[PDB]
């Protein structure tokens, strides 16, 4: 899911319906050429956004000298003692205060949350 | 002006012994505030 781009023109995928057969296909309209979908799904729309952010948050946020960092809560694969420590920043959820981790090790992109 | 004519006799001032408390007061007032400041960090770290 998300845009595909034709291959002819590099431009936009747009879906379409083929009339007499009962396929959708994908049909870019500044040429002909056609992709009958693998995406069986056209949109989808995540309205409540209970999503974890552990995807966004990224490994070099670990050299940051202002952030908080603990001893109490080891990483899972390694377990460095060092971690630091600060909270999420989705605007809307149920929750607005746990923690996300990250493990302050130079080699270990590791990362969990409470 | 009877008043203040007496206020003549005793007086009235404002000094820093006025201000200074005593030791087992400074006492409980740092033990409160440490609670305080406990009690504060016991909730954080529930939210946490
Ligand atoms: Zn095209
Ligand atoms: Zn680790």
């Amino acid at each position: 899911v998300g845009i595909r781009f034709c291959q002819e023109c590099n431009n936009m995928l747009y879906p379409k319906e083929d009339k007499e057969n009962r396929i959708l296909l994908y049909a870019c309209r500044n040429c002909d050429y056609q992709q009958e979908a693998d995406n069986s799904c056209i949109y989808v729309n995540k309205i409540t956004h209970e999503v974890d952010e552990l995807t966004q948050i990224i490994a070099d946020v670990s050299q940051d000298p202002t952030l908080p960092r603990t001893e109490d809560h080891p990483c899972q694969k390694c377990g460095h003692k060092e971690a630091v420590f600060f909270q999420s920043h989705s605007a809307r959820a149920e929750d607005a205060m746990r923690l996300y981790y990250v493990c302050t090790a130079p080699h270990c992109g590791h990362r969990w949350t409470e | 002006t009877v008043i203040n004519n007496w206020l003549l006799i005793e007086g009235h001032t404002i000094g820093i012994g006025d201000s200074i408390a005593d030791s087992k007061t400074y006492q409980d007032i740092q033990n409160t505030i440490k609670k305080a400041k406990q009690d504060v960090i016991e909730v954080i770290e529930k939210a946490h």
